[PDB]
């Protein structure tokens, strides 16, 4: 089935807002993610989802049903939850036998579906302790797997991976990603991490402070950020901003000025002359002048600003001055002055007075 | 490292050395004494006994009738409080009410004399004049008869006896951070069948040392049986016959052995808490 | 230097009445703190047998309830009263002293502890209720069922409850039949060794049987004593009560501050200001008079009930006598008290200001004091046939072991009970089986 | 749910009624003026004070109050001083045969006490001793310790010594600093510890029976456990009631008021 | 000071060497990463460094003294916990406050140390909420509060960065180099995350089993990883390996043939001959053919494969299939058949026996 989280909200004394009437939908069988800070509300979200937070307004609608107040077992539906939690004076075997207990199914049909559920999942090549012998990775693991197991109306699951190594955590992604594709069924993982969120959504949604930024597949918001705080949180170094100003050829700089691309302009014109831009740019486009051949000296801008330092992390010179980001091709030291270059195709323009992308379809 | 025993040992050293004199000799003294045929009345002539003194008791109606009505009583209080015990700790816990009130009305229960509790369901089942009985028909005389006096009496003590084991199990949930019973809930909703499922097991020793200490402390009455009857009803505790053979008659003789016969019935149940049921200390 | 007299409970405010009455006179010499026991009579007994055996030096005199004199003698607790620094405490014991009292003074060989005061059971009933009480236990229950059929105040008020009371209305009852416990020497049971001393006692246990058995008497007589008697009489349940003098104060104070309900007393203008201040009573002449007088048509009393109807009944006899506290580190002063104590001026005020009757027998020759007391008439002719108790070391085994099988009270067979009855008495003459 | 707050209410009421009613009975039948006592109804009509006065007035309770309170406070102190020093060699430490030790702690409070009434008495207790302050401590104590320990054992298991490593760290020296943060680590664990234990050994009636022996060296338990009203004419339930009130109560808003840290414990 | 660990290992029956006889000098000031998978003896090297734990064998020398089993308080150290234990029952500037008390400062001194410490620290404004109400990244940033104001001679610490969004993270991590900069601090740091490691480290430690794999520059063990494990290990996605058989002018691969360069093949025979090699390829290093300028299509071997996946990273596509590190101007998508090019400069080879570096200088 459908998820619809119609207007959804919740406030609690301290009357103040944990979510701001966040508003989404889930098709049958997608795959989103749900990013934003510590605190923005997703664990709200989880636990009105679980019709178990009280939904202090709006509408979650499942399957043809208005369900906010539905108990679990009615709603059909399971957490892969943060806790990690499986049984203490229980084994590691048995916490993933608790789910199948409450299914209640034959023996050798259970005995069946933890062999597979035990070869998926398996952090520990089925060592069967207690579960206070194994470690926390392991653990976080056997809970995936252990949640998993049940195939419900839908799953939500809780940033698991930081619990892991990033070799280990990307190998259970591509696992997690084909179990959710032999389930096709309804799923949200949800993170604090971009990173994460880019490859594993069909589509993301993004909050800050119990409400939606946007919603969209990832490639969809990087190409077209809603506003300057999902353009500031997309991206690994984040997106540059530098303050600049409105020219009848396009834009002013705090070192030069540029031309902006004819529809663009255009766009630019429909909209207000605001006194002040951020100029959008993803630092990674930015490179040393020298590197370039004459089509990019055409597309690009050149000027010079000091690299006040350089550290090299093998794909880049992270050019501190900000950062500036050249490909580590580029011999240029620490402290040395340079010329910058960057392709004048790229930037976006966010209105500074207000933090809407002017450059966003 | 020998150093840091024998500093454990110097910590330790005071409290076991004492702790032995003030149980071990006297225990000691007191099986020599089940080995003397004695009188305070005639202390001097003191022969031997051939194990006399406990044939006499093993030989004895009232003895075992008077250990019967304490296993029936102890029993079914254990039951009870238990049952009642543990609704009384999850409400304790889970009301939305300010908890300073519920933790106010359970502790005083457990806090007051026993003696005076005694008394006022003893009044309050006195006929005409006590209300509890004054309000069933005519010629019922709670007081006259055994099994109503007995029932009566346990449900006197559950008034003291409980609230204290409420409060252990309170502590035996405060060692279980709630968000575990909200992850237990988490799938495993309908809390009836969930709150007992997950804590039948998560209750290790939360509940099971206090069930054996209730028990015991309910093995130990010699108070409200006591003041409620004498003894009459045939309603003897083992206590009351142990203070009956001494203050009453002074043969140290019987009533050492029947103090220590006693102390061999609790060291059984006792060893069955720790042979059987697992029943190890929380700390294992 | 000052001395520790322990009391009963149930009669303290006497006590402490004539201990600061002789305490003013003592002076320097020394003074007397009164300490108390419990009101049950096994209870103030074992308590103070703690008391001793515990062999404390700080008590100094107590009051010992006489049946509980032959045992301390055998054991070498308190002194035969010749030991005395003074002596002639043995010769204020005999003196003026009543036979009875005297006789449980003295144990084998020795007298050991100096009579104080005595009693014996009055039969007592509402002679608003009644004219001529039925001085029988058969026209007892008789009218009682005249009472109970008419839905009056039909209860009977005799102390039941597993105490040694009600193994002394018993022995009342056996005695008055004719029966006795044992052996004079105290060797052998004997209140079955004879068909004449079966049908004595078993006749006693009939009528036991039959009382409580009777339709409307009291549910819970099963558990009451004197008080709980006198109380429910004066809470208009029973009509008819066999216990001893005290009631008659107890009436009497009762009403003047509240009592019984159909005798106001405290409303009338003569008894204002009556009682004194710590609660008592302490009337004018005329307060007596007329609480008398009052008392007298609502409230009558008897001669104890007769088994066989043409016969007087043989009624047991109880009391206290004084002894010094062997464990005493001084006790010349001990005797001196005993003396002091024993004196007139206080035996005349425990009886008649105090209840209870005190065994110097030229006081009932004071017409004030007869006028104040009128059944010391009952009493003295009571006396001269009172049943006395077994007298042994033994006693409180004997009886109590008696309690013991007699609890079923209601529901005995009357002829079995008996076996058992000889069987448990037996194992307590032997000494022999748990206290039950 | 405003339904479930309703069954939330009504359970909350009436459990609260439940363990309220008994002291209502004895407090109502303390005011009730003698005539009225006998009656059924709990209606409190018409009260006197004259009980309280009664009881106010001479020292039989006030003395065996302060006999009792005495000991209830020198019980505690030196019940947790020995406590606190041996706590922590069972549940900050380890050595051998620590589970046995334990295994034995927890049982050797919970003793029958009427086996241990006759050696005493027959003893130095009896003998060597009989109408003094030290004759019943020493009852008291055998009884606290293994509570104290056992209690503050799980008092104990509560903290991680983490932080003492950390101390180390900011200063290694023993007691001195560490003292100063490991002490007001475990001050409420003491508290709590010596609260109940207060209570419990204040409420004994055994031994404050059978070893006791005058006004100096007898608890208020054994006073009002023989007490029979001031006047021997009135029915004493009246004052055995006005009585029991007053002696029960002030122990009780005591420790309400102390609630906090042993709820916490 | 300079510190010295040799052959130090910590032993418990078991017998089991937890930590196996390691060995460094660290420079007076210099800053350190430790670093190894999980169950690398880190948190035995912790108590171990700071004179806490045994050294079962080897020797511990700071400054020329001896301090093997020297508890930490005889060091003039500070350190931080991972799980950031921090003083209870006392608020937030009573509790920072503390160890600079033991320092025994004027109290207003003190006061002001830690007022500078809030702003400089800076894990929140100086709420003084009570430690509990605070949460576990705020508390691990008051921990760091307590390393600051004690100013010592030397530094451990062990993953703070985990419990936050990785840019505020890596902004304490560059405030904790501006401190221990400033502070000219003999510095080790215990991290998984090698970026952060990579960043801060004048010198890695990289251990597997405790025992030292290698010490070196981040650029180095990049450059020249000394076996074909920690060759796995570094970077990430980590290197691609492939069984590539010796010719007599270099390898033959499962997709084609390189000559190995001259200067290359003259430690090909210093060395022995291996038949089958781990030959090494950087992911980063693969790209599409038709991308490439005219000395790339000379000089490297270009050969075809399915792009079974393509992950898309914004700036590359993660072509996996093995994981080709392509850049995002090839328009390259999921199963579709590409021509991958590679660079001979960027290969590395580990004899196939025994996974030592063939390619290494
Ligand atoms: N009992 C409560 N009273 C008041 N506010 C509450 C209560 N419970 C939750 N909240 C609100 O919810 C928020 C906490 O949940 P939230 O999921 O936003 O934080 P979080 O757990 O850090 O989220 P995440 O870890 O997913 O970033 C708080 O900002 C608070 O205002
Ligand atoms: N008492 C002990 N007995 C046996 N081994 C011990 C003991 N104490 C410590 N060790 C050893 O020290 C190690 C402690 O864990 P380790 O040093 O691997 O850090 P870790 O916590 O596993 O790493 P991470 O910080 O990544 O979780 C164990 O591998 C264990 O072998
Ligand atoms: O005479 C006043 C005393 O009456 C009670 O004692 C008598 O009555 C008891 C039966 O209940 C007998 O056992 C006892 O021998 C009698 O002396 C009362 O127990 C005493 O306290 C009174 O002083």
């Amino acid at each position: 089935a459908e998820i619809v989280l119609d207007r959804v909200t919740k406030s609690y004394p301290d009357v103040r807002a944990a979510v701001k009437e966040f508003s989404m939908t889930i098709a049958d069988g997608e795959f989103i993610i749900l990013v934003g800070p510590s605190g923005c509300g997703k664990s709200t979200t989880l636990n009105m989802i679980a019709g178990l937070e009280e939904i202090t307004s709006g509408e979650l609608r499942i399957g043809g049903e208005r369900v906010n107040e539905k108990a679990p077992k009615d709603r059909d539906i399971a957490m892969v939850f943060q806790s990690y939690a499986l049984y203490p004076h229980m084994t590691v075997r048995q916490n993933i036998a608790f789910p199948l207990t409450l299914a209640k199914v034959p023996k050798a049909e259970i005995a069946a579906k933890v062999e597979e559920t035990a070869k998926i999942l398996d952090l520990s090549e089925l060592l069967d302790r207690k579960p206070g012998q194994l470690s926390g990775g392991q653990r976080q693991r056997v809970a995936m797997g252990r949640a998993i197991v049940r195939s419900p109306k839908a799953f939500l699951m809780d940033q698991p991976l930081s619990n892991l190594d990033a070799k280990l955590r990307v190998q259970m992604r591509a696992e997690i990603s084909r179990l959710q594709d032999r389930l096709g069924t309804t799923t949200v993982y949800v993170t604090h991490d971009q990173t994460e969120a880019m490859t594993l959504g069909d589509r993301v949604v993004v909050m800050l402070a119990g409400e939606v930024q946007q919603i969209g597949t990832p490639d969809e918001l990087y190409s077209s950020p809603a506003n300057l705080f999902v353009a500031g949180f997309i991206g690994s170094p984040a997106m540059n901003f530098f303050p600049a100003t409105r020219t009848d050829v396009g834009v002013r700089l705090p070192f030069g000025e540029v031309t902006l691309t004819p529809h663009m302009l255009d766009l630019l014109d429909k909209q207000a002359r605001p006194e002040n831009i951020i100029v959008g740019i993803r630092p990674e486009h930015i490179e040393d002048s020298a590197l370039l051949d004459g089509y990019a000296r055409i597309r690009a801008l050149t000027f010079s600003v000091r690299a006040d330092i350089v550290e090299s992390l093998g794909a880049d010179k992270y050019v501190h001055f900000f950062i500036a980001r050249v490909s580590a091709d580029s011999r240029v030291r620490t402290g040395e002055q340079i010329e910058l270059a960057i392709d004048t195709t790229k930037l976006s323009i966010f209105d500074a007075a207000t933090g809407l992308n002017l450059t966003r379809d | 490292k020998k150093s840091e025993r024998r500093l454990a040992f110097w910590l330790i050293a005071p409290a076991v050395l004492l702790m032995l004199a003030v149980t071990a000799y006297p225990i000691g003294y007191a099986v020599w004494l089940s080995l003397q045929r004695y009188n305070l009345a005639e202390p001097h002539d003191t022969e031997f006994i051939g194990l006399a003194n406990y044939v006499t008791v093993l030989t004895d109606g009232y003895w075992w009738t008077a250990f019967a009505v304490t296993l029936g009583i102890t029993v079914v209080s254990v039951a009870i409080e238990f049952a009642l015990g543990l609704a009384l700790a999850l409400v304790m816990h889970r009301t939305i009410f300010g908890k300073g009130a519920v933790r106010t009305a359970i502790l005083i229960p457990y806090g007051i004399v026993t003696v005076a509790a005694s008394y006022s369901w003893y009044y309050a089942w006195t006929p005409g004049t006590g209300y509890l009985a004054n309000l069933l028909p005519e010629g019922s005389a709670p007081l006259t008869d055994q099994l109503p006096s007995l029932a009566i009496v346990v449900l006197a003590e559950v008034w003291k006896t409980t609230p204290f084991m409420a409060l252990l199990l309170l502590a035996g949930l405060a060692l279980v951070p709630q968000d575990l019973l909200n992850a237990a809930q988490v799938d495993g909703a309908g809390p009836w069948k969930r709150l007992t499922k997950v804590i039948l097991p998560m209750i290790k020793p939360a509940i099971l040392v206090a069930l054996l200490f209730r028990t015991l402390d309910a093995f130990r009455i010699f108070d409200n049986i006591y003041i409620l009857t004498g003894g009459s009803n045939d309603t003897g505790s083992v206590s009351i016959l142990g203070y009956d053979n001494l203050f009453k008659a002074f043969n140290v003789g019987l009533g050492s052995a029947i103090s220590v016969l006693i102390f061999l019935s609790v060291a059984i149940i006792a060893f069955i808490y720790i042979k059987i049921f697992g029943a190890a200390a929380p700390g294992s | 230097i000052v001395i520790n007299y322990y009391t009963p409970a149930n009669e303290e405010a006497t006590f402490k009445a004539v201990a600061n009455r002789c305490n003013e006179q003592l002076g320097g010499r020394f003074q007397i703190a009164q300490r108390n026991l419990p009101k049950g009579a096994d209870d103030q007994r074992l308590q103070l047998a703690r008391r001793l055996t515990g062999n404390d030096k700080s008590l100094d005199v107590m009051a010992l309830d006489v049946v509980w004199t032959a045992e301390f003698a055998e054991a070498g607790w308190a002194v035969p009263l010749s030991e005395d620094p003074a002596g002639l405490a043995e010769a204020d014991a005999t003196e003026n002293t009543l036979p009875g009292p005297l006789e449980t003074a003295r144990w084998q060989d020795e007298l050991y502890a100096a009579p104080i005061t005595t009693n014996t059971q009055l039969l007592w009933y509402r002679a608003d209720l009644m004219p001529a009480p039925p001085t029988t236990w058969d026209g007892m229950l008789d009218e009682a069922n005249r009472l109970y059929r008419e839905g009056g105040p039909s209860w009977i008020a005799v102390q039941g409850k597993q105490y040694e009371g009600m193994v002394v209305w018993f022995n009342t009852l056996l005695q008055s039949a004719g029966g006795q416990v044992l052996s004079d020497d105290g060797q052998r049971v004997t209140l079955t060794d004879t068909p004449e001393h079966r049908a004595a006692t078993v006749k006693a246990l009939r009528i036991i049987k039959s009382v409580a058995t009777a339709p409307g008497a009291d549910p819970s007589i099963t558990q009451t004593d004197e008080n709980t008697a006198r109380l429910a009489l004066e809470q208009g349940k029973a009509a008819l009560e066999v216990n001893w003098p005290y009631v008659l104060p107890s009436l009497l104070e009762n009403a003047v501050k509240g009592g019984v309900s159909f005798l106001p007393l405290d409303g009338d203008p003569a008894l204002q200001g009556s009682i004194n201040d710590v609660g008592t009573f302490s009337p004018t002449d005329e307060q007596f008079d007329i609480a008398f007088d009052a008392s007298k048509k609502v409230f009558g009393f008897a001669p104890y009930p007769g088994v066989n109807p043409d016969e007087p009944a043989r009624v047991t006899l109880g009391g206290l006598n004084l002894a010094v506290a062997s464990t005493s580190q001084h006790k010349a002063e001990a005797f001196e008290a005993i003396r002091c104590l024993r004196n007139v001026e206080n035996q005349r005020y425990t009886s008649i200001e105090g209840g209870l009757p005190a065994v110097r027998t030229s006081l009932y020759d004071d017409p004030a004091f007869q006028k104040k007391y009128p059944q010391y008439e009952i009493i003295r002719q009571q006396l001269t046939n009172a049943a006395v108790r077994p007298a042994t070391p033994v006693y409180q085994a004997v009886s109590t072991r008696m309690s013991a099988t007699l609890a079923p009270i209601s529901d005995i067979d009357p002829e079995r009970t008996a076996d058992e009855l000889t069987e448990a008495v037996q194992k307590a003459i032997d000494g022999k089986g748990l206290i039950p | 749910d405003a339904r479930r707050a309703t069954w939330w209410s009504v359970v909350n009421i009436l459990v609260i009624v439940y363990a309220l009613i008994p002291v209502l009975w004895i407090l109502s039948l303390s005011l009730k003026p003698t005539s009225s006592v006998k009656d059924g109804k709990l209606i409190p009509t018409e009260i006197t004070f004259a009980n309280y006065k009664a009881i106010f007035s001479g020292d039989a309770f006030t003395s065996a109050l302060f006999n009792s309170i005495g000991i209830g406070l020198i019980t505690t102190i030196i019940a947790v001083v020995i406590g606190g020093m041996a706590a922590y060699a069972v549940a900050r430490l380890q050595f051998p045969g620590k589970q046995l030790l334990i295994g034995v702690a927890l049982l050797i409070a919970m003793f029958p006490h009427i086996s241990l009434v006759t050696p005493i008495f027959n003893m130095w207790r009896g003998i060597g001793l009989f109408d003094t302050w030290p004759g019943l401590i020493i009852p008291y104590i055998t009884f606290a310790l293994p509570l104290a320990i056992y209690t503050l054992s799980a008092f104990f298991r509560e903290i991680p010594w983490d932080l003492e490593k950390a101390a180390k760290m900011d200063g290694a020296t023993p007691a001195q600093a560490f003292r100063k943060v490991i002490a007001p680590l475990a001050a409420p664990g003491i508290v709590t510890a010596a609260i109940l234990v207060f209570i419990f050994a204040w409420n004994d009636l055994l031994l404050a029976l059978s070893l006791t022996a005058t006004q100096r060296a007898i608890t208020a338990p054994v006073a009002i456990a023989n007490f029979t009203g001031s006047s021997q004419f009135e029915e004493p339930t009246g004052s055995i009631a006005a009585g029991a009130m007053v002696i029960t109560i002030p122990i009780i808003i005591f420790v309400l008021i102390f609630q906090r840290r042993i709820v916490a414990g």
